[PDB]
């Protein structure tokens, strides 16, 4: 969990 | 949200849309797993509700979305409709979400653990990005 | 309401200096965010308020209530899913 | 109900009680026959809910009630979350209510029927009595 | 709340003198009544809203939404059930 | 409908 295969842009 | 920025597509694996059978998104939930939806108990989900994940421009024809059934509401009976606390309710899926680069779980956390205030967090959604 | 996703960083508060704000309205599981210039509107409710801990992504709150018009200036309210855990655990446990 | 009057007993015949399983009062409703209840779509009323007819006293042990299981739950699909627009869902009861002195239908206007403004009307319920 | 069953008799409003309190919050299936020295609040919602004609009394308003605080100077918003009854007559008749 | 067998007392 919490591991986004495209990771998150901020 | 206001103010907010345009996400980057299939970043927040987990972030589902309710949508009513007009088509009409109402609600935001995370999938917890592949069979678990979590949401608010305030967003009055019913069984002719679906679910759609791995979703990024609602106006779009071309993504490759996963509508699926609810199969049963979980409200949490804790949750006071008058003060809108214990705003927790559970969705059962008929049918599993097929995990894949743009359809994951979210992490639960310990009942433990602590989130000091202070701290910077994230929030997503298709809510109003102007009033 | 937009058509692509939309995100936002944000703070979180103390249920004290929350009830600033809100007052009594805050409850033990109520936690707020935001005030920060930013914040959840219609149509954002039921979804993530996610922190990145030990390297993933957990769900601390859960989009609630706020702001009738979404003031950037005002915190809004999420479900503490730190006090609804255990029934989550025991929801799908049993189901 | 701010500033209401205690009801005469079972002159309200059909208005119903929406309990949680905890037994908790969190919406009213109304009975349009024996098989449908009409509330409002936002109470988010599920099918672990249950109807309470011909009810008075909620703190009472000797009052004949009849608590009535829900089978499905149509929310109107024109009903909007954002501005809660269209409020209003029907629900199927599993067992017909038994109408008697106390347990009643409600009337429903013609979509022509007028109302003036300036009419004097009457609401009832069980919700708080100050804030 | 209160255990006995409360009644209130209040004043139909039309759209147009209520949407001075509430503006476009109001919409075509919306129904004021109230500002009359009581309100409908919390726990009252989904219930009725009544009208004797002809002697019986109907259905015209079902309790919705209103003040934060249940303001007895402040209409009260309820569904308008007249522009929501073809959907009940439809919704009955299927099933 | 709308004719109940104890009359509201208003």
């Amino acid at each position: 969990c919490g591991v986004p295969a495209i990771q998150p842009v901020l | 949200i206001v103010n907010g920025e345009e996400a980057v597509p299939g970043s927040w694996p987990w972030q589902v849309s309710l949508q009513d059978k007009t088509g009409f998104h109402f609600c935001g939930g995370s999938l917890i797993n592949e069979n678990w939806v979590v949401t608010a108990a305030h967003c009055g989900v019913t069984t002719s509700d679906v679910v759609v994940a791995g979703e990024f421009d609602q106006g779009s024809s071309s993504e490759k979305i996963q509508k699926l059934k609810i199969a049963k509401v979980f409200k949490n009976s804790k949750y006071n409709s008058l003060t809108i606390n214990n705003d927790i309710t559970l969705l059962k899926l008929s049918t599993a979400a097929s995990f894949s680069q743009t359809v994951s779980a979210v992490c639960l956390p310990s009942a433990s653990d602590d989130f000091a205030a202070g701290t910077t967090c994230v929030t997503t959604g298709w809510g109003l990005t102007r009033y | 309401t937009p058509d692509r996703l939309q995100q936002a960083s944000l703070p979180l508060l103390s249920n004290t200096n929350c009830k600033k704000y809100w007052g009594t309205k805050i409850k033990d599981a109520m936690i707020c965010a935001g005030a920060s210039g930013v914040s959840s509107c219609m149509g954002d409710s039921g979804g993530p308020l996610v922190c990145k801990k030990n390297g993933a992504w957990t769900l601390v709150g859960i989009v609630s209530w706020g702001s009738s018009t979404c003031s950037t200036s005002t915190p809004g309210v999420y479900a503490r899913v730190t006090a609804l855990v255990n029934w989550v655990q025991q929801t799908l446990a049993a189901n």
